[PDB]
């Protein structure tokens, strides 16, 4: 069952509408829809000041699709927590998108924001274009970051992406900026791409793959040689890649750095 | 920038896609087209001159994406795509049977195959023992006896004794506060006991792992690991059977075709002693696939190559056995 | 396509183009060895009035020998439309 | 010539904002670039000579002056403050601090001159609200 969301113009005060997701969708008729809480900065507003609505309703959300039919780059926290269904953005997503999901699949056919996944504990997220900074990481001061769920961005992505991952899986299909996998416990990072500088910074455990060029590298990392045609959680990942362990700040730490052998030997010792 | 994509979507998606980085400029591609599609550029020029071009250009109108250009490309720089899958994982396509391929139990990582071939298609890593597995003793330093007078510390080959110097001052009137041997460093020579004035010092007397890795991508066949290696541990098999020949008098030695093979086939040796006389132009055929881009490249026609066989299972496809047929010679 | 072209505003006249190219030292052996035709020769290009002069552009094999050996971009293998 | 723009403290910038903003010694303390008399040799200037600074970010016109605290190779030193602002990073890497430090930039001399305080805000062209 396929509910249709038609932004009307975006206010310059960004929303915050973690109220759309099948989850609360589920059970109402598109009137009941309309009545639906968001915010408008300071103010309390309804889905329908902002939105056109509507399709078929249905009692379960994992029978519910949201389409939302536009740009809504000044709209903020869409699906968060969501547990099934689920809900395809015609265009760009502001900050915080499924955040702290447990189940179902977001598409965003545009950029996203900041906080994309935050505390991810289970579904599916896909961005196509660029993501910010913080994908899949956790909040601030806690030490238990993003413990299920898989993230791919098909563009860039910025900073800090997976910082404190316990889990899951993140997928840059682009290039990332610096520290990409800050702090990891456990997971999976692979980026397709690029990394400016500080891969693994910090980590404790989990496996971080490059398969571009990492411009610098940290002292921190012992080098464990060559390995070939590899295999991480599933993941076939054909030809070379210079093995490294660390980081070495850390106490007893055993995360893993792999970095593709063709574009990387300024960083092997 | 230099790359080029033909694609037609639809019922079935055809895409044929060419690497410029990996062209060698042999003209097979266009010599093989049954339409003509391929215009290949002067091999000479695209290797030893500045280029905006591509090597190749595919006109969009004459291809039909049949995959001809795909299959006998010596240098993996064509591959059609048929629905997301390349024809060389597709049993219905001719394909050229070649290998190369290093047995891991046999190697011994010294590297000679790494540094040999010419298209730094391989990758050869090894874990050296650590210094100290390789020599055996033991060494004891006597503190109260040593007087500091730095001559182990000097004498030392690889630095492993360490004394804490300081210039003395009133509350501390000595000129050294400890002396310390590196046991990890120390590799039993012998030498400080010797020197030391005051006999101070005592002093009396693992596998090579590795990964061996060879990328389909860049390797062409060429044979250099399978010759270079001192225990046979490489293997390779080519597309291609032919001959070189050469006309040493025709040849002005220009030296375009010495830098165009890509197999490192072709020299200008040195002579040894002043006054002797060496072959102007020096081949080595168990390096060479028959490709022909050195016969391309020459403006006098001194190098031609003949190709005898292209090595495949009976090709069912009349129009595909026609066109390999028409590259023997 | 691409085919021999030369800039006599920028040549020296120096001759190690026309020496280097290996068509015209198969058809003369004084240029083979160094020097300008003296017999009557039908090759690439010679230094004529001080500057380098395209003769035979036919015969070229585009190798780009010449273009190595001239250091002022005086001749070069460029797109001719 | 490209260099690394670094941005902060001088005793004499603190001096000059605590003494008014709107006085000469502001603009004398903090529309500066400090180099090395070497850079100085290279662009071909000496102290006092304006210099034209362009980032990815902005523009503005600072005097040059020769550092007392001595820079590395490629380095120049423009005090805090809105000089220095039209130049340096803004983003903040989702952290809410700008990039004030290390930023590059392309310098070259110039004869424009330097926009004294109130002038240099109007590029900003602030509109009435009330
Ligand atoms: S067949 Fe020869 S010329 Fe054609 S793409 Fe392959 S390497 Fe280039
Ligand atoms: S795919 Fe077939 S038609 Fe097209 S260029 Fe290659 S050989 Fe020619
Ligand atoms: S040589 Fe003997 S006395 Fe001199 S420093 Fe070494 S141990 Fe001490
Ligand atoms: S034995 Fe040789 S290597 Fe070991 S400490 Fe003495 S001098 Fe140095
Ligand atoms: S066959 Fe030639 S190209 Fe392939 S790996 Fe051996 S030496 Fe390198
Ligand atoms: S030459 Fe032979 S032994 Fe030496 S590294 Fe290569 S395959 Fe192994
Ligand atoms: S064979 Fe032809 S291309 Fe090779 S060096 Fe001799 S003249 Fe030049
Ligand atoms: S010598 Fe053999 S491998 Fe080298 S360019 Fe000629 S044909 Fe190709
Ligand atoms: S084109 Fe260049 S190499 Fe030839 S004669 Fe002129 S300056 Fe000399
Ligand atoms: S490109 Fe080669 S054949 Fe043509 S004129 Fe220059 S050297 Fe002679
Ligand atoms: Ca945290
Ligand atoms: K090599
Ligand atoms: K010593
Ligand atoms: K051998
Ligand atoms: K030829
Ligand atoms: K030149």
């Amino acid at each position: 069952s396929e509910i249709i969301l038609t932004p009307k113009e975006q206010p310059e005060v960004p929303l915050e509408a973690p109220n759309i997701k099948p989850d609360v969708f589920a059970g109402k008729s598109i009137e009941e829809i309309k009545n639906i809480q968001i915010m408008h900065g300071n103010e309390v507003v309804k889905l329908g000041d902002f939105f056109e609505v509507s399709g078929e309703p249905a009692d379960a959300p994992e029978d519910i699709k949201i389409i939302i039919d536009g740009d809504v780059y000044n709209t903020k926290r869409i699906g968060q927590e969501m547990t099934a269904g689920e809900i395809i953005v015609r265009g760009n997503v502001n900050m915080y998108v499924g955040a702290g999901m447990k189940g179902g699949k977001i598409t965003v056919e545009g950029n996203a924001g900041s906080w994309a996944g935050q505390d991810m504990r289970g579904g599916e997220i896909e961005i196509l274009g660029d993501a910010g900074d913080y994908v899949g990481s956790s909040y601030r001061g806690d030490w238990r970051g993003m413990s299920g769920g898989t993230i791919t961005v098909h563009g860039n992505a910025d900073n800090e992406i997976g910082e404190y991952m316990n889990g899951g899986k993140i997928i840059i299909k682009g290039d990332v900026n610096i520290m990409p996998g800050i702090h990891m416990n456990n997971g999976l990072i692979i980026i397709e791409g690029n990394v400016v500088a500080r891969a693994g910074g910090e980590m404790a455990g989990g496996t971080i793959v490059v398969k571009g060029m990492m411009q610098e590298f940290l002292a921190g990392f012992k080098y464990l040689g060559v390995e070939k045609d590899i295999e991480v959680d599933g993941e076939e990942l054909p030809g070379a890649f210079y093995k490294f362990e660390g980081d070495h700040a850390i106490k007893g730490a055993k995360g893993i750095v792999y970095a593709a052998v063709g574009c990387n030997g300024h960083i092997a010792p | 920038g230099k790359n080029i994509t033909v694609e037609r979507t639809g019922e079935e998606n055809r895409r044929l896609i060419f690497q410029d980085c990996l062209c060698a400029v042999c003209g097979l591609c266009g010599e093989i087209c049954p339409v003509s599609a391929i215009e290949v550029n002067p091999t000479g020029a695209m290797v030893r001159t500045e280029q905006e071009k591509s090597k190749i250009a595919i006109d969009e109108n004459k291809c039909v994406l049949c995959g001809m250009c795909s299959s006998i490309c010596p240098f993996q720089a064509l591959d059609l795509q048929i629905d997301g899958t390349s024809i060389k994982e597709l049993a219905e396509y001719p394909k050229i049977i070649k290998s190369a391929e290093i047995d891991d139990e046999t190697c011994i990582q010294c590297k000679a195959c790494e540094t040999a071939c010419p298209q730094d298609a391989i990758t050869i890593t090894r874990e050296l023992p650590e210094r100290k597995d390789l020599v055996t003793g033991e060494i004891e330093i006597d503190k109260d006896t040593c007087i500091y007078c730095g001559m182990c510390e000097e004498m030392c080959p690889v630095d492993a004794i360490e004394i804490d110097h300081q210039t003395p001052s009133s509350a501390s009137p000595v000129v050294a506060t400890d002396i310390r041997v590196d046991e990890d460093k120390c590799v039993h020579c012998g030498i400080c006991k010797r020197i030391c004035p005051v006999d101070a010092i005592m002093q009396v007397c693992p596998e090579v792992t590795g990964t061996s890795y060879i990328d389909p991508e860049l390797c062409v066949n060429c044979g250099w690991c399978q010759e270079i290696c001192p225990v046979d541990a490489a293997t390779v098999t080519k597309p291609f059977e032919g001959e070189l020949i050469i006309d040493q008098d025709t040849c002005q030695a220009c030296e375009t075709c010495v830098m165009v093979c890509p197999c490192n086939v072709l020299s200008f040796p040195k002579p040894e002693k002043p006054g002797e006389k060496t072959t102007k132009l020096h081949k080595d055929e168990r390096f060479c696939i028959y490709c022909g881009a050195c016969e391309r490249s020459c403006p006098v026609t001194a190098i031609t190559v003949k190709r005898n066989r292209i090595n495949t299972t009976p090709i069912r496809s009349k129009a595909w056995k026609n066109a390999f047929d028409s590259l023997l010679k | 396509a691409i085919g021999l072209k030369a800039y006599p505003e920028l040549c020296h006249g120096c001759g190690n183009c026309v020496i280097a190219c290996p068509v015209n030292a198969l058809r003369s052996p004084e240029v083979a060895g160094g020097k300008g035709p003296t017999d009557d020769v039908e090759i690439i290009m010679i230094v004529e009035d001080g500057v380098v002069n395209i003769k035979n552009p036919d015969l070229c094999g585009k190798c780009g020998t010449c273009v190595e050996s001239c250091p002022v971009d005086a001749i070069r293998l460029e797109e001719l439309e | 010539m490209r260099v690394i723009l670094n941005t902060g403290r001088t005793i004499w910038q603190g001096q000059a904002i605590e003494s008014g903003k709107d006085l000469k010694m502001y603009v004398d303390a903090a529309a500066i670039i400090q180099m090395n008399p070497e850079m100085m040799k290279q662009l071909g200037i000496a102290e006092g000579d304006n210099v034209k600074v362009i980032s990815e970010y902005g523009d503005v016109v600072v005097k040059a002056v020769e550092a007392k605290e001595p820079l590395p190779e490629g380095m120049v030193y423009i005090p805090m403050g809105p000089w220095a602002n039209r130049v340096i990073r803004p983003y903040t890497d989702s952290t809410a601090t700008p990039s004030f430090k290390n930023i590059p930039v392309e310098i070259i001399p110039t004869d424009e001159e330097v926009l004294d305080m109130p002038t240099l805000m109007k590029v900003y062209g602030k509109v009435g609200q009330i």
